[PDB]
Formats: structure tokens, sequence, C-alpha cells
């Protein structure tokens, strides 16, 4: 029965999912033209970049 | 606290360049206004005297 360690694998899967989501939520646009800070600082002017 | 008062003559087509965070011929090489400028801009024609 490989599913006997339910909680021991569940906590590790939850931690891995939380870390993967926290890392993946950096490439999502929250109202800007892109998700790269360098692109915002390069293309747009300082006022709109702020 | 401090009220700085400067004066200068400018062309009519160059008045729109006097703005916080504005580029132009008389906006990047003669007078650079900061992006956090807190003040008033007073302009008036003086063709009858200059």
């Amino acid at each position: 029965t490989p599913s006997a360690l339910g909680k021991l694998q569940d906590v590790v899967n939850h931690n891995a999912q939380a870390l993967n989501t926290l890392v993946k939520q950096l490439s999502s646009k929250f109202g800007a033209i892109s998700s790269v800070l360098n692109d915002i600082l390069s293309r747009l002017d300082p006022p709109e970049a702020e | 606290t401090n009220v700085y008062a400067d004066s200068f003559v400018i062309r009519g087509n160059e008045v729109s360049q006097i703005a916080p965070g504005q580029t132009g011929n008389i906006a990047d090489y003669n007078y650079k206004l900061p992006d956090d400028f807190t003040g008033c801009v007073i302009a008036w024609n003086s063709n009858k005297l200059d």
C-alpha cells in the first residue's frame, strides 16, 4: 500500500505547490504592460514606470 | 517652508514642455522639472514689452 503515508506526502505536496505557485505568480501581469521589471524600466518613462 | 521663485522667458510653442516629467528641447537641456514637483506654474504673454 504506497498510500499508507498519506499525510507525510500530503504536507510535502502542499509545501511544493505553495512554493511553485509563489514562484509562478511573478510572471503574471497585475496591471502593467509586462511582468519583467527591467522591461518596465526600459520601455516606459520613469513616471509611468512608477 | 521654502518658496523658490525663478523667472525666464520662453516661446509660446514651448510652454507645454514645462511640466513635471516632460521631455523636449526646453525640457531636458534648459529646465528639468522633478517628478515630485509640488508647486504652481505661472505663465503670461509679454509680447507688448519684449
